Order: C-alpha cells, then structure tokens, then sequence
C-alpha cells in the first residue's frame, strides 16, 4: 500500500531511480 | 539544444540550453521559473545524478532530452 502526498504524482515517481525512491518513501514514512 | 524537465507533480518545463552549459546553470533555470533553489532541487538523467561540476554534453544529453527533478528537504 503506497500513499503519495497531495503534491506527488505516481507516474513521475516510478520513473525515478530506486535509491532515490527509497529516500523519498522513507521520508513519507518517517512522517507518514 | 533545449531540454524538458518533468517535476514530481508532472510539471513539464522546456529550457533552452547549450552542450557546454553547466548543470549549475540548468538548475538556475528551474529556479527562475519554478522558484526552487539549487541546494534543494536535484536533476537526475537515466538514473544518474548530474554534478554541479560538469556540462550537459558530458552527461550525453541532447535536444528534446527530458530530465527528472527530485525535491530535497532543506
């Protein structure tokens, strides 16, 4: 289950590298 | 040569640049248009992080090329 902020689009997100993907997901999780 | 920059929200921007333009310059372009500073915006091309000490031709970027912008925290 993935939750994206009101300012994040999923189409451009999956297009980003995994290493950067994890850092962005870890940020939405630490605060999420 | 121009390049398209898609943001995390899907915002696409076309900025005219040159094969000898430095990554630090392209970043400034998004700053004057998106109002985002260089110390927080990140440009990635083909899963590679662009360095502020190189030129577009050094990363093999050509016209109509598209890059991805990742926001930092600061």
């Amino acid at each position: 289950k993935i939750t994206f902020p009101s300012d994040i689009d999923p189409q451009v997100f999956y297009e980003l590298p995994e290493a950067v993907q994890k850092e962005l997901l870890a940020e939405w999780k630490r605060t999420g | 040569m121009q390049i398209f920059v898609k943001t995390l929200t899907g915002k696409t921007i076309t900025l005219e640049v040159e094969p000898s333009d430095t990554i630090e310059n392209v970043k400034a372009k998004i700053q004057d248009k998106e109002g985002i500073p260089p110390d927080q915006q990140r440009l990635i091309f083909a899963g590679k992080q662009l360095e502020d000490g190189r030129t577009l031709s050094d990363y093999n970027i050509q016209k109509e090329s598209t890059l991805h912008l990742v926001l930092r925290l600061r």
